[PDB]
């Protein structure tokens, strides 16, 4: 495929935000690689307004799904590289369990020879003292599924799944997660059976800056037709 | 993509509560731009820098208001401006740039760096 074809080796990745979680503005600049045949992302974001006012692991969906292995049998499932280099628009609500809400939308596209996610992030509702702008998360992410199926009527993909926080008391904050992805492009695309992707993510410090920072590496592959 | 060099001037000696400037030029293009600094003891540290965006720029505490960073895009030059300088700031300035835009301050996100310039404020014979 033409789409495909671009992800064959290590892609550099942009991703800049601009957020407004309660009327509290921030902006997130980042910068990284992916490399599809391994289904691997690699990505550190660094905080240029100052400090972060929710907590990095509420971010991490938010910050290029494009990047996932599907294998050698799926390659016609995968919207994602299908609608490149047109790109995809992905509009997404997260909601947090007893507390506010995420509303996004990102320009996932190359420019260049850069993959750039480009995202606009409104929250509201949120406790100010809830676990949120309480910044009570554990800096920390498990493993989930992310569960796929077509939508002809957008000529996407309609895509859902539950992310699990870890609470510093030792509870756990549900986010359902309810995204949607639909080509900007006119190429065709391949809208695919219903499929899930498996993810991996571990966040860590760079010890060398002095700025407010997440790195984040990620292991995303696709499964579920045979 | 590489291949970019990196010159320095200005720094020397002043003697304290003065004032110096330090200035770099790029053979070319290039995104953020930093100034490091390193004590003959210690190793590298960053001091400021700007984004090639130039939406961004950030200082250390220990220089906030004291220092000012500016740059030429078209010259393919930088500039720090160090006023009300202190004992402490006495130390050999590195400037540093990097292929892509975002201000990063781990020496190790840096692909290109300067010789090095020695800016010593002491004021002793």
């Amino acid at each position: 495929s033409k789409g495909e074809e671009l992800f064959t080796g290590v892609v550099p990745i942009l991703v800049e935000l601009d957020g407004d979680v309660n009327g509290h503005k921030f902006s997130v600049s980042g910068e990284g690689e992916g490399d599809a045949t391994y289904g691997k992302l690699t990505l550190k974001f660094i905080c240029t307004t100052g400090k972060l006012p929710v907590p990095w692991p509420t971010l991490v969906t938010t910050f290029v799904q494009c990047f996932a292995r599907y294998p050698d049998h799926m390659k016609q499932h995968d919207f994602f590289k299908s609608a490149m280099p047109e790109g995809y628009v992905q509009e997404r609500t997260i909601f947090f369990k007893d507390d506010g809400n995420y509303k996004t939308r990102a320009e996932v596209k190359f420019e260049g020879d850069t993959l750039v996610n480009r995202i606009e992030l409104k929250g509201i509702d949120f406790k100010e003292d809830g676990n949120i702008l309480g910044h009570k998360l554990e800096y920390n992410y498990n493993s989930h599924n992310v569960y796929i199926m077509a939508d002809k009527q957008k000529n996407g993909i309609k895509v859902n799944f539950k992310i699990r926080h870890n609470i510093e008391d030792g509870s756990v904050h549900l986010a359902d997660h309810y995204q949607q992805n639909t080509p900007i492009g006119d190429g065709p695309v391949l809208l695919p059976d219903n499929h899930y992707l498996s993810t991996q993510s571990a966040l860590s410090k760079d010890p060398n800056e002095k700025r407010d920072h997440m790195v984040l590496l990620e292991f995303v592959t696709a499964a579920g037709i045979t | 993509m590489a291949d970019v060099q990196l010159v320095e001037s200005g720094g020397g000696l002043v003697q304290a509560g003065g004032s110096l400037r330090l200035s770099c030029a790029a053979s070319g293009p290039t995104g953020a731009m930093a100034w490091f600094r390193q004590a003959p003891g210690k190793e590298r540290e960053f001091v400021g820098g700007i984004s090639g965006s130039e939406t961004d720029t950030y200082y250390v505490d220990s220089v906030k208001g004291r220092f000012t960073v500016d740059r030429d895009n078209v010259k393919n030059t930088v500039y720090l401006q160090m006023n009300s300088l202190k004992p402490e700031d006495t130390a050999v300035y590195y400037c540093a740039a990097r292929r892509r835009i975002t201000l990063f301050t781990s020496r190790t996100d840096y692909d290109f760096w300067g010789r090095g310039t020695q800016v010593t404020v002491g004021l002793e014979v």
